[PDB]
């Protein structure tokens, strides 16, 4: 199981920042993150590559389709490695 | 021991107590704040260690891991016990065939482990695997001895040894002082240093008498 | 020989009683061969074989009949072959504490232990 | 005489659905503390001791990582397990939201287990189990592994029983399917619920799903290795169940191989597991090495941690079932709702519970949970004393905070800011507050209520005057007391008329350690002390066959009333709060004469309940005919119930508390205008009426008794037969321990002959022996209490006939004159 | 143990200092009922009428009777 | 490893799916396996339109699901 994994449970209960694939940007707070980076996330507000926004209740992001993840700050105080 | 230091009160106004059980010393020493006026230099102690169940074997011949006669039956009886959170089969489960009981070449008990039990529990020095050498005069043989509780019939001469040697035991213990100071003159490294002393091995009944001859 | 044709005939009505599901007789043939068991004319493997056979399906009845055995012939066979004792103790146990049995054995396995 | 982690605390605090609050409870030396000591050193590598009993709780707040590697806030209470020290239970029991219940392998459950869980399951908290002391089957019982599977499932199945008996609700059984219950060895460093135990089969061996694996482990399952498939019973090969085959059965190889066979097999039976230790490491004596294996196969403690993050309230979740109970009104419009949202936000309404004394000089640092709101230095607030009702304000003292602390063990890590959910330790609210209080904002109110001060398992009843060598200093110890009255729970102490102080405590261990206190630290004077004697309550036993009826002194309002017995299953229900009047007088009615076919108009009749809001005795109001007067009587019934309460809470005999007893009205001869005079001058009245009956026809007196479970050698159990003779015994049951080699004793003593008890029981014994216990309920004591015909040898002891006779004629002497 | 008998040190005494136990040392109550007996003789009465008609007429024709029929 | 998708949550729920080539359907979760592959049930082609079309119960391939989001509460 890889280090950057483990920082991301990590991040588990906390608000963070997805990006796909395609571009579409949802902040919101994580859930449940799996071992492939499948995350759920709740209350989340999503912006488009347009530059809209909207809002939704519940999400869940296959770990593949992601392009990145943004965690809080809180968490870089792992520094073993 | 020798008394450590060296006219009215109410509390023990006669008319006013209620005497159900007399109050004895051994109250007073399992209890010294609660049972006691002027209770100083006092240390509190008190003790309830979970009794231990070691169970010594007759023979080397049974398992070790074995139900003792001397316990007793477990025999749990209780309503229809229960029912669980129990997942079924016939749906599905299966262990793919390379996992097994974490180690199965293994067996339980060998001609080693009842001993290596009864080690776990026994006489301080017994209970190790290693440790440094003490010196000789520094092992007392006798003590687990004298320190014993209901000697139960033996002469009131011995009975006064007992308690004398505990006596002796505790201002030991009590007067214990720390080293507190170092300075190590190594008188021998020192002589063997000089132009005066040789050094040799000789049988010890040799220096013996040669001890002797000298002091005459 | 004559006793010998007595413990024939108590294995006959044991037999009799148990597989007909008549109490009274299984238990008084039981007894006969628990009084042979402590008087050593019968043998410590046939009592194992009773005791087992009224163990391997305990209900009320059929561990109450071992239950009944067992409180007089619990001597001969945990003196002459511990191993007896261990393995009634041990299947009392398994079979009265997890199967749907209720206080009837419930407290039969408590006498037995008791 | 933790830099860039303390923020990483401070954003877990403020997360508030990262942390656990969690009561670390169970018996005696059944494993707590060394709990506690092995996980602060699995996080920080960085009176008592002589005692080798914890007297007083301590708290521990500190993060851990689950089975997956989120960090979690967990507040863990460890407490004492002595059955006299119940108190701090409480304590911990209020501001906490879950229970861990240590239970012994060895042992099981004896007397503090069992009242533990009553104590939580009527709290409504969370209850886990984790049976501890493992070892205790594998290396000092020498247990075959299918029978070290019954024990366990034994000590199971009568936890779940008892669970069932206090609380009706089928919500949870216990089983470690359900993630309930660890298996533990504190000391051995392992501990493991199948949950871990299945992943660490997964990790290190091929991919097995470790989930469906744990579904599969504990319970009469077992398994067939041609199918590879788990079956319910169809093994004819004699086999052991899953748990037995893949839990256990490993587990006694690696004991057996560590500390039977080190020099041998062990390296290779460390090989087959994957552990590799230096030479160094291989040359530690037999329990650091075991520890050492066990630690360094089992990972650190992810079994416990699981259960509890898994069955674990969340205060976030939290608060809302406990406001029930902790608040006075729970939720009505302004504070229940703010609380039950738990935000660090306004309110700020927090429960402080306890005040540990620095050990330099008399101030303490109040302990408490900040349930909504975030408290910060310097910020003033305003306390609500245990008095305190909202239109009685002067209680209120406001005051300020000075610095903030959390808290490992005994490490004090100051801090500036707390939010919601958390313990804190609060300095600067210390001389306001005595043992409860509820912080509020301050100079910013809104409303604000308390939350009813904490309620005790046990009645103290254990009493002890003290005085000073020389009363010059009279002032000092009363200091004193105050400081200890501040620093323990159930301690109440009181300055009695005759002029004494008398201390009223749980037993004899806990009043010493008081004492210890007492003369140790809070004061150095030096303290004369009584001998302990009990607290006595008044009955009767057959009815008032004729009355005194008190009048007015201004002779205005007649006042006719007997006395009789209650039974004691409604006296009991009274003290349960079953039968709370706090219904209307239909709930009443239909209680009373469904269970003890009460009459409907005895329970018309039935007018309040005397010595408090649970008070035993009961008023009954029976004249029909002048019953329709209620002009006069539903104006008088006020003074009526106060002169009830107060005659019930003073004694007739020896100004001790009544109970078991109903009075009954049979003549309310009421003066027409019933104004001032009669007002005023009726409540002695009503009192006298109440003296009157009582003591005109039966006089009686009661006495507390003491339950006591001795923990035997198989060989002494008649030992302690006789010391329970000696001293008015009764002795109850007896019976095995299922395997131990030990039984198990179960009796009743007089709290009068219970001084000494203990030490008596261990010296007579060698120490194999041993007792502890608790108040369980009064009784007739077995004398006439008011003959003069019987006159007392005044030092030798009394036999039975005068115990009461002689009871009274001391105790009234020191207080009743 | 030393029960408050014996001395501090048998040391300059004359004595060993050795202790040991003696051996040989063993008339409203009738009318104020009546009313009670009365007050139930209206309720249970007016309440079994209740139980055969509420309509507070027929319940007051058994109640009433009941309590003159009785106090005669 | 040879993980599930942690879905059950989600199980007889009404979701939103987003798959790949700019694609939206709506539907019911009537199961999963360990590719996050998926039984939609009464779903629905949301075409690009803005115009909906039935297609019934569907089996939308783990490898093209880029996002789903539930249009109930969980
Ligand atoms: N055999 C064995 N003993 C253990 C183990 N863990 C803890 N102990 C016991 O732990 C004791 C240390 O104090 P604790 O019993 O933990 O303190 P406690 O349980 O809170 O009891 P109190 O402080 O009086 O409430 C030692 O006496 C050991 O007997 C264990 O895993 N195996
Ligand atoms: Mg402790």
């Amino acid at each position: 199981i890889g280090v950057p994994i483990k920082v991301l449970h990590e991040a588990e209960g906390h608000i963070v920042t997805c990006e796909t694939n395609t571009g579409e940007v949802y902040r919101g707070k994580l859930i449940e993150a799996e071992d492939n980076m499948n995350c759920q996330m709740s209350n989340i507000t999503v912006t488009y590559r347009d530059g809209r926004v909207a809002q939704l209740e519940q999400v869940y992001i296959r770990g593949s389709k992601i392009r990145f993840l943004i965690l809080p700050d809180m968490l870089k105080n792992m520094l073993k490695s | 021991f020798e008394p450590l230091v060296r006219d009215w009160n109410e509390f023990n106004d006669i008319n006013k107590i209620i005497i159900r059980q007399p109050i004895r010393t051994e109250y007073k020493i399992a209890f010294p704040y609660l049972y006691n006026n002027l209770p100083h230099h006092v240390h509190l102690t008190w003790y309830h260690t979970p009794n231990v169940v070691f169970i010594k074997t007759e023979d080397p011949d049974l398992p070790a891991f074995y139900f003792d006669p001397l316990i007793n039956p477990i025999s749990h009886r209780h309503s229809v016990k229960s029912q669980e959170p129990l997942p079924d089969d016939d749906e599905e489960f299966e262990l793919p065939e390379f996992v097994e009981p974490f180690l199965k070449d293994t067996p339980l008990y060998t001609d080693n482990t009842a001993n290596g039990i009864a080690l776990l529990w026994a006489p301080r020095p017994f209970n190790l695997r290693s440790g440094r050498t003490r010196r000789a005069l520094d092992i007392p043989l006798v003590k687990n001895w004298y320190r014993e509780h209901c000697p139960a019939g033996q002469p009131v001469k011995v009975r006064v040894s007992y308690q004398k040697l505990l006596k002796y035991y505790v201002l030991n213990a009590l007067k214990h002082r720390p080293p507190k100071a170092q300075k190590k003159r190594y008188l021998f490294r020192s002589f063997k240093a000089t132009k005066f002393f040789q050094s040799t091995k000789l049988d010890w009944v040799e220096v013996g008498l040669q001890v002797c001859r000298q002091g005459y | 020989q004559i006793g010998e044709l007595i413990l024939k005939r108590l294995i006959l009505n044991f037999r009799k009683g148990y597989r007909r599901n008549d109490k009274q007789l299984c238990l008084t043939a039981s007894k006969f061969v628990a009084h042979l068991i402590n008087q050593n004319v019968a043998h410590e493997v046939l009592c194992l074989e009773m005791l087992t056979l009224l163990l391997e399906r305990p209900t009320d009845d059929s561990v109450e009949v071992a239950i009944g055995f067992l409180k007089e012939c619990g001597l001969k066979l945990t003196q002459v072959s511990p191993r007896g004792i261990n393995a009634i103790f041990e299947r009392l146990r398994n079979i009265l504490h997890e199967s749907e049995i209720d206080k009837r054995v419930q407290y039969m396995i408590e006498v037995m232990f008791a | 005489t933790t830099v860039y982690e303390m923020d990483f605390l401070a954003d877990l605090m403020d997360n508030s659905e990262l942390i656990r609050n969690v009561t670390l409870c169970g018996h005696l030396h059944h494993g707590k503390t060394c709990f506690v000591d092995c996980l602060i050193e699995q996080t920080h590598p960085e009176t008592e001791q002589e005692r080798g009993v914890g007297i007083k709780s301590t708290p521990v707040t500190v993060v851990l990582p689950d089975t997956k590697g989120k960090s979690y806030l967990f507040n863990i209470m460890d407490t004492p397990g002595h059955v006299n020290f119940s108190d701090e239970v409480t304590a911990g029991l209020r501001i906490s939201d879950g229970v861990v219940l240590f239970i012994d392998a060895a042992e099981g459950v004896m007397l503090n287990t069992e009242r533990l869980i009553k104590h939580a399951v009527q709290e409504r908290l969370a209850v886990t189990v984790c049976i501890n002391k493992i070892d205790r089957l594998i290396l000092e019982l020498k247990l075959p592994p299918t029978d070290a599977y019954y024990k366990l499932r034994h000590i199971v199945d009568e936890v779940n029983g008892l669970i069932s008996m206090y609380s009706t609700d089928e919500n949870l059984i216990l089983s470690p399917l359900l993630g309930n219950v660890c298996f533990s060895s504190s000391q051995y460093s392992i501990c493991f619920t199948l949950g871990s135990f299945a992943k660490i089969y997964a990790d290190t061996f091929g991919d097995i799903n470790y989930q469906e694996f744990a579904k599969r482990l504990w319970g009469d399952i077992y398994f067939n290795p041609k199918t590879r498939k788990f079956t319910k019973k169809a093994p004819t090969s004699s086999s052991q169940r899953s748990f037995v085959e893949f839990i256990l059965e490993p587990l006694y190889k690696i004991l057996a191989q560590v500390v039977g066979d080190v020099d041998t097999s062990l390296p290779r039976t460390l090989d087959e597991l994957g552990i590799h230790l230096t030479k160094e490491e291989l040359k530690l004596n037999i329990r650091p090495l075991l520890r050492l294996v066990c630690k360094k196969f089992f990972g650190e403690f992810t079994g416990f941690v699981d259960m509890c993050v898994q069955h674990i309230p969340s205060p976030k979740v939290g608060a809302k079932p406990k406001i029930e109970h902790t608040y006075t009104g729970g939720v009505d419009s302004d504070l229940g709702e703010a609380m039950s949202d738990c935000d660090p936000d306004g309110p700020l309404m927090c429960h402080t519970t306890k005040m540990y004394s620095t050990d330099d000089g008399v101030q303490f640092h109040a302990f408490g949970r900040v349930l909504s709101g975030t408290i910060h230095a310097g910020q003033p607030v305003k306390v609500l004393g245990e008095n305190y009702t909202l239109e009685d304000e002067e209680d209120s003292q406001i005051c300020t905070v000075g610095r903030l602390w959390i808290s490992v063990a005994r490490y004090h890590i100051e801090v500036n800011r707390v939010p919601a959910g958390n313990w804190v330790l609060i300095e600067g609210v210390d001389q306001p507050i005595v043992k409860t209080a509820t912080i509020t904002e301050p100079r910013g109110n809104e409303e604000a209520q308390i939350f009813r001060p904490l309620k005790f398992n046990t009645t103290s009843v254990i009493k002890i005057a003290v005085e000073p060598v020389n009363p010059s200093e009279l002032p000092k110890m009363l200091d004193g007391l105050r400081k200890v009255n501040k620093s323990y729970p159930s301690l109440t102490t009181k300055v009695e008329e005759s002029g004494e102080h008398v201390i009223l405590g749980t037993g004899e261990l806990y009043l010493d350690c008081v004492m210890h206190d007492l003369r140790k630290m809070y004061s150095e004077i030096d303290i004369k002390v009584a001998d302990p004697v009990v607290t006595f309550c008044e009955t009767v036993v057959e009815t008032s066959s004729l009355k005194c009826f008190a009048e007015t002194p201004n002779k205005k309002n007649k006042i006719t009333m007997i006395a009789e017995p209650l039974e004691k299953g409604l006296a009991e229900d009274i003290e349960n709060e079953v039968v709370q009047i706090t219904w209307n007088r239909k709930k009443l009615g239909e209680f009373f004469q469904t269970k003890y076919d009460w009459d409907l108009l005895a329970a018309r009749s039935i007018w309040a309940f005397g010595p408090d809001a649970t008070g035993p005795n009961i008023l009954v109001d029976d004249t029909l005919p002048s019953e329709v007067d209620k002009a006069l009587l539903g104006s008088v019934k006020d003074s009526i119930v106060q002169g009830f309460q107060w005659g019930t809470r003073e004694g007739p005999l020896c100004d001790e508390l009544i109970r078991n007893v109903k009075f009954k009205i049979l003549d309310a001869v009421v003066a027409q205008e019933p104004l001032h005079r009669g007002g005023g001058q009726i409540i002695p009245t009503a009192r006298r009426v109440v003296y009157s009956a009582f003591l005109m026809a039966t006089p009686r007196l009661m006495e507390p008794y003491y339950f006591v479970e001795v923990q035997a050698p198989a060989d002494c159990v008649s030992a302690v037969y006789t010391v329970l003779a000696r001293r008015r015994g009764h002795v109850t049951q007896d019976a095995p321990i299922p395997g131990s080699p030990l039984y198990t004793i179960k009796a009743f003593i007089p709290a009068i002959d219970s001084f000494g008890f203990e030490t008596d029981l261990r010296t007579h014994t060698q120490g194999q022996a041993f007792s502890l216990s608790v108040f369980h309920h009064w009784q007739i004591v077995p004398g006439d209490p008011l003959d003069k015909s019987i006159v007392i040898r005044p030092l030798e002891p009394q036999p039975a006939p005068h115990l009461a006779r002689e009871f009274m004629i001391k105790t009234r002497r020191r207080k009743g004159l | 143990m030393y029960n408050g008998i014996g001395l501090p040190t048998p040391r300059g005494s004359g004595t060993n200092g050795y202790v040991q136990r003696n051996l040989s040392l063993v008339p409203d109550i009738l009318d104020h009922e009546r009313k009670r007996r009365v007050e139930l003789r209206c309720l249970e009465l007016e309440e079994m009428m209740e139980e055969q008609g509420y309509e507070e007429q027929q319940i007051q024709e058994k109640v009433a009777t009941f309590r003159l029929m009785l106090l005669e | 490893k040879a993980h599930p998708p942690e879905l059950k949550k989600f199980m007889d729920k009404k979701l939103s799916l987003k798959l790949n080539g700019g694609r939206h359907v709506q539907g019911i979760l009537r199961g999963f396996d360990p590719f996050m592959n998926l039984v939609i049930d009464e779903c629905v082609e949301m075409a690009t339109s803005g115009q909906q079309n039935n297609i019934g119960m569907v089996v939308i391939r783990g490898n093209s699901i880029i996002m789903l989001e539930a249009l109930e509460r969980v």
